[PDB]
């Protein structure tokens, strides 16, 4: 799947 | 400033993106889609996979 960690 | 998901809140924590290129929302918070771990394979949001 496509996931990301919130950054900034 | 930018908001996402069904809750229309800013980005926070881990988010998953709908594999439908034409998804209007695309990013959802894991909690809002009842997820705890990164799914394996394709993932489609409630709207795109056909949920009410
Ligand atoms: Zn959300
Ligand atoms: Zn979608």
């Amino acid at each position: 799947a496509r996931t990301k960690q919130t950054a900034r | 400033e930018p908001t996402y998901c069904l809750c229309n809140q800013v980005s926070y924590g881990e988010m998953i993106g709908c594999d439908n290129e034409q998804c209007p929302i695309e990013w959802f918070h894991f909690s809002c889609v009842s997820l705890t771990y990164k799914p394996k394979g394709k993932w489609y949001c409630p709207k795109c996979r056909g949920d009410n």
